[PDB]
């Protein structure tokens, strides 16, 4: 679809968002 | 005034009694309708003069349509169907020998 | 010409007394070739607003296809390369009247398209396909009109697409009033060849109108072809250009090929088709299709 | 040579039909040209038009079907006609055989905004006139495709 | 993606039945039907599915005019009497197709000789033709005398070796023309005066040995004429039989010729008034009322070889009480109802009545005669009734759906779970604390569930 909004993302974008958002969460469960 | 289109459809390897009970013969897209006999042949009646496109319609087997030209004096000729270049002729036999190219590809494979 | 309301409760009576001058009826008399249009007054009476006449001596009306009142248009414009937008002329009260010539000679018969506005009566478009014959199957939708006919000079079935594109700047992005639209839309037409006859035709409809629009074309052999409307585009250029590549447009090819892989019914042929119904289906990617002729298929 | 078609206008507060003679369209069937000859709006007609613009009424234009035998009509909001200094556009849609099919009235600029106008801006009609036959539709272009095949 | 059958479904239909042929082996489960949609199909007897189907043109050029059955072959005449075809019922294909001469179509019938059916007889307003049976080649064709004024409407023939073409003039004389089969020469011609007679197709009928019989209610009698050994219409009254015609109604004579090569049946049916029939017998000039069926809707015939029987239909307690219809079998040679041969059924709709009735009979294992009845109602519904008790309706087929004119898709009602969402949201509680407890109680009901 070329008409669907750009806000709707595929799975790779979700994975990369999680990769970039869990870096700071790793410091809570771990010692750092 | 009006003439008839004769032909003999045939499927390679399959017997007629296995596919004639579901096929038709359409001239100019249901403008004239005919049905097949037991030996695979077919005849369409009350065809006035002009240029028509005969196609043997069957859900389980595909056939190539053939352009039939019938002059006002009864002379019938056959050729290939080409909507582009409506003047090109490729002489096909007559009575029509419309052999099938096998079952049609209704589906697309996965992946 | 007196209007009866149902349900005729007091609340509906009030909601009509407050909304009367916005309701317009149009009647098309095919035997006389008349097209009258009446305005609803406050006391449920109609006053003649507009009137056109297509003389039956030369043209007879066969189809009057208004656009569905349940469909939605997602994008009010189309990117035309260079990050530029070309806006659509989505007239919500447009009719695409189709007429056929009374002269049925193979050298003088013709088809006629009349894009009219239902409220005012201003004929937005008047076109005549010369040396063409019926029956005429027409699909009218958000912005385009796709009608099929039978070219008698070349003896072949032909599609014709009309797209109603506005300028590069929309007249009014707040509302659409057929009384205050002075600009004439830009009608782009293009004709294609079709290698088979047609028994029915419809277009897929969905709730938001996001997915691609397809044309379900019921052939006389029972098989229901699914032709992408994106293929029936008036902008497909006869010679490629850089903008055609940038917009991902295919050069103009007149042969609209029929491939068996496109039949939405593999071998469940519908003999002697008579109609195709499409429902939005709750999702945004599926359309519920019901083809009814002799056989019923869903 | 030329043929004369009547042209009548109607504007009333009760939105009724009171078509009175406005002018005549001269139509050259041998050439395809269309001209107009009218009578300017009087003081009473201008007053009625201003009152109709106040009441948001309509302005109906009508011509005979044949130069009696029938009427072909259309309408435009009188507000746009008054606020546009009587700048209107008539279009006469005909058939291939030359029969009068439709009349279309347009006001430039379209849309009402309640702009106040003096009487001196309502005593000179500014009417463009057009004749519209049906445009021949295009067919499939095969020659270019045949060359492109090479 | 070759995931068929999961989303799509197709229902095949044939139009309103016009000519049905149930006479068969009948060991084979076949039911050939020609419909009002220019469609010829072979329905299955045991399930009701379409074995094969052939769809002609939907316009008037495809209208099936007549349909006969010989053995496993079905002869069809269509296109205003212009095209004739012979379908083979087993394979579902064609045996031969021919084009008949122009002219209106009036009657079609088989002819034969020497205890064998060999030719087909076609009747047109200008000529009578005889074609072959296994090849379709025209054997001969002969003009009809006085065709400009005499409307020829009947064709009768048996093993005698001659064909009778019967024509009438409205409120005037009738005329019989007897041709020879093997030569086509007009052997005989007869004219009789008839001031009362108005029709020959739906009014008159031939009996055992070329015996033309039909009523005249103007004199309230039956006119008879033995085309073999008579030339005068003997008038027999019905006052002795206590029968009376329906005022302002067109009575009808219904004979039965099981074998198109041998003689007809002396017994026949007489439709005097709507919902009233009478089974009579003709014997050498005199009639004998075998049975009188009052308040009887429909009747049909069958032969199963030599045990020729008839079937009648009537309401149970009544215009019908609860659409409860009972079908019974009688013998033609004597109006004795066959015991243990009653089929009772009911139509689900209110203002629906049966319209057609065809009977397929067979010989039961215990030397008795069993039968299945194909009944077509007003709303184009077809029913195949068997002699059983718990399954009196073998298979039903709603053919009214072959002419869908409108279609709309409505959403199914809300689930029991989605019904609660209207409760907690939209109640418009007075304060925030009230709406809080309301939504909490809704979620509490949900967690309890
Ligand atoms: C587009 O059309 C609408 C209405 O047709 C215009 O919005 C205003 O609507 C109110 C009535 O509710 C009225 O004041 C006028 O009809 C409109 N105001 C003016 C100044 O015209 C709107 O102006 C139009 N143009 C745009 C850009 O939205
Ligand atoms: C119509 O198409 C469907 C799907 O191809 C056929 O149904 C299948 O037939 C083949 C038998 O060779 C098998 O795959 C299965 O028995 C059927 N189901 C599926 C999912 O494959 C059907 O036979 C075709 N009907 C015809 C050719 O008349
Ligand atoms: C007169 O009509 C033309 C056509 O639209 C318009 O451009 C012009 O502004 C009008 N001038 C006056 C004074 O009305
Ligand atoms: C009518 O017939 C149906 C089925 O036999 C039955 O369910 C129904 O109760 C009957 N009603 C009456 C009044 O007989």
């Amino acid at each position: 679809l070329l008409t669907l909004d750009a806000s709707w993302v595929s799975s790779a974008s979700w994975y990369f968002l999680n990769v970039f958002g869990l870096r700071s969460i790793y410091s809570l469960i771990l010692g750092q | 005034d009006r003439f008839k289109i004769e032909g003999r459809a045939v499927v390679p390897g399959v017997k007629p009694q296995d596919w004639i009970s579901a096929a038709r013969v359409l001239v100019d897209g249901e403008e004239h309708v005919g049905f097949l006999k037991t030996d695979g042949s077919f005849v369409v009646h009350d065809i006035p003069s002009g240029s028509y496109v005969v196609e043997v319609v069957s859900p389980a087997y595909r056939f190539d349509p053939v352009r039939v030209d019938i002059t006002s004096k009864g002379k019938m000729r056959a050729r290939y169907v080409n909507y582009i270049k409506t003047s090109e002729v490729v002489r096909l036999p007559y009575p029509l020998q419309m052999k099938s190219s096998g079952p049609p590809s209704y589906f697309i494979k996965r992946e | 010409y007196k209007v009866t309301a149902f349900p005729a409760t007091r609340n509906v009576l009030r909601q009509l007394h407050e909304l009367a001058p916005s309701i317009f009826f149009y009647l098309v008399d095919a035997e006389q070739g008349r097209l009258c249009g009446y305005r609803l007054r406050k006391d449920l009476t109609t006053e003649l607003s507009w009137e056109l006449t297509i003389p039956p001596e030369v043209q007879r009306i066969v189809k009057v296809k208004g656009k569905r009142s349940s469909e939605h248009v997602h994008s009010q414009g189309r990117v035309m390369g260079d990050r530029s937008v070309l806006y659509k002329s989505l007239n919500p009260n447009l009719l695409a009247v189709v007429t056929e010539s009374t002269d049925a000679h193979h050298e003088r018969t013709f088809i006629g398209i009349f894009l009219i506005d239902g409220v005012t009566g201003r004929i937005i478009h008047s076109s005549v396909q010369k040396k063409a014959k019926g029956p005429v199957h027409i699909v009218h939708s958000e912005n385009w009109v796709v009608y099929q006919y039978w070219n008698t000079k070349a003896r072949r079935n032909e599609f014709t697409v009309l797209e109603l594109y506005e300028g590069t700047e929309q007249y009014n992005a707040t509302a659409f009033s057929s009384l205050d639209r002075p600009q004439l839309p830009q009608v782009l037409q293009q004709s294609y060849i079709f290698p088979s006859s047609i028994s029915a035709m419809e277009a897929t409809i969905t709730e938001r109108g996001i997915t691609s629009r397809h044309l379900l074309i019921g052939l006389p052999s029972g098989a229901i072809l699914s032709l992408p409307k994106a293929l029936l585009d008036p902008r497909r250029p006869e010679i490629p250009t850089e903008q055609s590549r940038e917009e991902n447009l295919i050069p103009y090819s007149p042969d609209v090929q029929i491939h068996a892989e496109r039949f939405i019914n593999y071998n469940q042929t519908v003999s002697r088709m008579r109609g195709i119904y499409t429902a939005p289906s709750g999702l945004e990617s599926t359309c519920l299709v019901v083809a009814y002729g002799l056989d019923i298929y869903q | 040579g030329t043929v004369g078609l009547l042209l009548e206008h109607s504007f009333e507060i009760d939105d009724s039909a009171n078509f009175r003679k406005r002018g005549s369209l001269l139509w050259n069937q041998q050439d395809g040209t269309l001209s107009l000859s009218q009578r300017q709006l009087s003081e009473e007609e201008r007053g009625r038009l201003r009152d109709v613009a106040a009441l948001n009424g309509l302005y109906r234009v009508r011509i005979p079907r044949r130069p009696a035998g029938g009427y072909v009509s259309s309408f435009v909001p009188a507000c746009s006609l008054v606020e546009s200094h009587l700048s209107d556009q008539l279009t006469l849609h005909v058939d291939v055989a030359g029969n009068v099919v439709g009349v279309s009235v347009v006001t430039h600029p379209g849309g009402c905004r309640g702009h106040e106008v003096e009487d001196v801006d309502l005593e000179l009609f500014n009417t463009s006139v057009q004749l519209q036959p049906p445009t021949t539709a295009p067919g499939p272009e095969t020659a270019a495709f045949i060359e492109r095949l090479e | 993606e070759d995931q068929v059958g999961k989303f799509d479904w197709r229902q095949q239909y044939v139009g309103k039945v016009k000519f049905a042929s149930l006479e068969f082996s009948p060991g084979s489960k076949k039911l050939v039907v020609a419909t009002e949609k220019n469609v010829i199909a072979a329905l299955n007897s045991r399930t009701g599915e379409i074995l094969w189907r052939h769809v002609d043109k939907g316009t008037a050029e495809g209208a099936v005019d007549a349909m006969l059955l010989h053995g496993q072959d079905v002869i069809t005449v269509s296109n205003g009497g212009r095209i004739m075809r012979s379908w083979e019922t087993n394979i579902g294909g064609l045996n031969w197709e021919i084009t008949l001469d122009s002219g209106s179509f009036q009657a079609l019938g088989l002819v034969g000789l020497q205890e064998s059916v060999r030719y087909i007889a076609v009747l047109k307003k200008t000529t009578l033709a005889l074609h072959h049976l296994s090849s379709g080649h025209l054997k001969w064709v002969e003009h009809l005398p006085e065709s400009d004024s005499i409307h020829y409407q009947m064709v009768y023939s048996y093993g005698s070796g001659v064909v009778w073409a019967l024509g009438v003039v409205p409120f005037s004389h009738v005329n019989i023309v007897k041709f020879n089969v093997e030569d086509g020469e007009i052997v005989q011609q007869v004219r009789v005066s008839t001031p009362w007679l108005q029709h020959l197709s739906g009014a008159c009928g031939v009996v055992d040995e070329a015996v033309l019989v039909c009523p005249d209610p103007s004199s309230r009698s039956l006119q008879t004429l033995a085309l073999e050994t008579e030339w005068e219409l003997r008038q027999i009254p019905l006052q002795s039989l206590d029968l009376e015609f329906g005022s302002g109604f067109q009575p009808r004579v219904l004979p039965t010729q099981p074998n198109p090569v041998d003689a007809s049946r002396a017994q026949f049916f007489l439709h005097l008034s709507p919902s009233h029939y009478a089974l009579l017998q003709y014997h050498y000039g005199t009639l004998s009322l075998l049975k009188n069926f009052p308040q009887t809707a429909l009747v049909s015939f069958a032969t199963t070889g030599e045990k020729t029987v008839a079937a009648v239909m009537a309401c149970r307690n009544e215009a019908c009480f609860n659409q409860t219809y009972t079908i019974n079998l009688y013998l033609v040679e004597t109006g004795r109802r066959l015991l243990d041969t009653t089929i009772t059924f009911s139509l689900e709709q209110s203002g629906t009545r049966p319209e057609r009735l065809y009977i397929q009979v067979f010989l039961k294992k215990d030397d008795s005669v069993g039968y299945r009845a194909l009944v077509q109602t007003e709303d184009h519904l077809l029913l195949f009734l068997q002699q059983l008790a718990g399954k009196v309706v073998l298979w039903s087929r709603e053919e009214s759906l072959a002419e869908v004119v409108c279609l709309e898709m409505v959403d199914l009602p809300l689930t029991g779970a989605q019904a609660e969402l209207e409760g907690e949201f939209g109640k418009k509680a007075d304060g925030l604390l009230g709406m809080f407890l309301k939504r909490l109680s809704s979620q509490l009901i949900l967690l309890q569930a």
